[PDB]
RNA sequence: UAAAAACACAGCACUCUGCAAACACGAAAGUGGACGUAUAGGGUGUGACGCCUGCCCGGUGCCGGAAGGUUAAUUGAUGGG
RNA sequence: AUGCUUGAGGUUCUAACUCUGGUCCGUAAUCCGGAUCGAGGACAGUGUAUGGUGGGCAGUUUGACUGGGGCGGUCUCCUC
């Protein structure tokens, strides 16, 4: 489902698109939609605070059910949809009581599949259960950190985590970052991989496609004047002239920035 | 912080001794819950005016503790909740809902010190090694 | 604001002075912490924002005498 | 008075970031990042594509280590008044 | 050495403290506060004191002579 475009024009050369024909061709589920107005990555104060954000497409937010807390009641997937809010696909579960919900679609999940969450959920790659009921060695996604807070960890397209160890009240997961982390065994997770794993194979072909996604251009620091950037200045084209730093002076080649002593006990082994 | 005790504590409890403790031991544990009281040069004066009527009560509550701890030391009360395995159930096998299980066959047995990190604790010198069996 | 509810301690100003005696305006803030104080006569926990000196005053005077002063001072807890 | 060979760009790479994320604006509360969660987000450099990208870690930076040396507030032995 | 004043690491516990976790209430409410459960936990965090780092930012300095200035030389003392 990776399609390379023919070079019928400049800007179409090097366009590689993910075209999923199994996605829903109609409208999303209206009761689960919600207004989502854009910021230009701008603050409470009206200040930017996050550069390169602006001018994408209008998007409805989809109310994705991250706390799959309808334990016991089975569901039918019955649809997989496109979500503009995330790189993963979403599936519209229809529960046995008729309630409809949106969840992150797992890898092999198609319309008509049966998903269930709870303690006694069968071990198949769409189901959700607390991490203590997940056998060691399973591949999981959408892992809670706080019981009841909802899925937080493995959520983007193709994301997954590996359950490597299980102590008393904690479970050790291997994140796709390579970090070994401790998670409460009471926290819920969904078995399997997240869908749309081929999303990384796509290539935008042109400057416009990045603008379609709401990303404004990045200007290099060496292209500026010294008043704007630490890398600015120089007659002719020059390098940074100093150890590379952010526009606010923080070194950006190495120079670890993690300063969270509160959560340090949850990190077994650290990788990024 | 000089305080005098009301109940006896495990390490330094003489029930009325002049005990010097860290300010955080009181003000956060003893005074709020009630296990001691600051010596204000008159609380010690009023402690003797109440010690005679309180230590007899302290024994009486202690006496009822062993009586209740030994009366219900032979129960094999079993829950009727749905379970998946003997130790791995669909619910939670912990000291969160067993109050009605033991209350239906004797004393209410309010759960405040039923330790399970089934030795139920009820006083400093009184403790019972109750054994719970669950069918699954 | 950064004012102790018991003692009325608030931010005060002053100078940072370097070894070369360059003076920089600075502030001195009270050691304010949030603390819940048990009130037996109300059977309630009262959460106050006090300096560490204000907590010592409550140790010396009691929460009841301190809270009565708080009521007479007007501002409520 | 400069439209360019400048800037951007798709693509590339390095690095940071486990979520109360890094980072940014804010004495702060809070807010953006993001109602996103490492196929994500930030910063840096390079600049479609094709063939490639060699040697140097001495200097400076960054990362890791902690045996030794040195080293703050603090404490106050001892001596001298 | 039974026992005794008190330093420094580690491990537990909960009761301070924290939660941008659940539930209930104020309440017609994603704020807030209270209750409660859960999770951390004397850590984190904040005040104050202190060492490091710190062009991110600030205030400034960066001589004179001189066949223009700069570069070079010279700048005080002794002898011709
Ligand atoms: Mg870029
Ligand atoms: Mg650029
Ligand atoms: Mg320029
Ligand atoms: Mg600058
Ligand atoms: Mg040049
Ligand atoms: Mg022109
Ligand atoms: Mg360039
Ligand atoms: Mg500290
Ligand atoms: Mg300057
Ligand atoms: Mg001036
Ligand atoms: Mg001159």
């Amino acid at each position: 489902a990776i399609v390379k475009c023919k070079p019928t024009s400049a800007g179409r050369r090097f366009v590689v698109k993910v075209v999923n024909q199994e996605l829903h061709k109609g409208a999303p589920y209206a009761p689960l939609l919600e207004k989502k107005s854009k910021s230009g990555g701008r603050n409470n104060n009206g200040r930017i605070t996050t550069r390169h954000i602006g001018g994408g497409h209008k998007q409805h937010y989809r109310l994705v059910d991250f706390r799959r807390n309808k334990d016991g009641i089975p569901a039918i997937v019955e649809r997989v949809e496109y979500d503009p809010n995330r790189t993963a696909h979403i599936a519209l579960l229809k529960y046995a009581d008729g309630e409809r919900r949106y969840i992150i679609a797992p890898k092999g999940v198609a319309a008509g599949d049966q998903l269930i969450s709870g303690i006694g959920a069968p071990i198949k790659a769409g189901n959700s259960m607390p991490l203590r009921n997940i056998p060691v060695g399973s591949t999981v996604h959408g892992i809670e950190l706080k019981p009841g807070k909802g899925a937080q960890i493995a959520r983007s397209a193709g994301a997954s985590a590996q359950l490597v160890a299980r102590e008393g009240a904690y479970v050790t997961l291997r994140l796709r970052s390579g970090e070994m982390r401790k998670v409460l065994a009471e926290c819920r997770a969904t078995l399997g991989e997240v869908s749309n794993s081929e999303h990384s194979l796509r290539s935008l072909g042109k400057a416009g496609a990045t603008r379609w996604r709401g990303v404004r251009p990045t200007v290099r620091g060496v292209a500026m004047n010294p008043v704007d950037h630490p890398h600015g200045g120089g007659e002719g084209r020059t390098s940074a002239g100093r150890h590379p730093v952010s526009p606010w002076g923080l070194q950006t080649k190495g120079k670890k920035t993690r300063s969270n002593k509160r959560t340090d006990n949850m990190i077994v082994r650290r990788r990024k | 912080m000089e305080v005098i005790l009301l109940e006896k504590v495990a390490n330094l409890g003489n029930l009325g001794d002049k005990v010097n403790i860290k300010g955080g031991y009181a003000r956060n544990f003893l005074l709020p819950q009630g296990k001691a009281t600051v010596a204000t040069a008159e609380n010690v004066a009023a402690f003797e005016a109440r010690r005679a009527e309180l230590e007899k009560a302290a024994a009486e509550k202690k006496a009822a503790a062993e009586a209740r701890a030994a009366q219900l030391s032979e129960l094999v009360v079993t829950l009727g909740a749905h379970a998946g395995d003997e130790g791995k159930l669909f619910g939670s096998i912990g000291t969160r809902d067993i109050a009605e299980a033991v209350s239906a066959a004797g004393y209410p047995l309010e759960k405040a010190e039923v330790r399970l990190p089934v030795a139920v604790h009820l006083h400093t010198d009184v403790e019972t090694t109750l054994k719970l069996i669950i069918v699954a | 604001s950064r004012v102790c509810q018991v003692t009325g301690k608030g931010p005060v100003t002053g100078n940072n002075i370097s070894h070369a005696h360059n003076k920089t305006r600075r502030r001195f803030l009270p050691n304010l912490q949030h603390h819940r104080f048990w009130v037996e006569s109300e059977k309630r926990f009262v959460r106050l924002r006090v300096s560490a000196k204000g907590m010592r005053i409550i140790d010396k005077r009691g929460i009841e005498a301190v809270l009565a002063d708080l009521r007479a001072r007007g501002e409520k807890f």
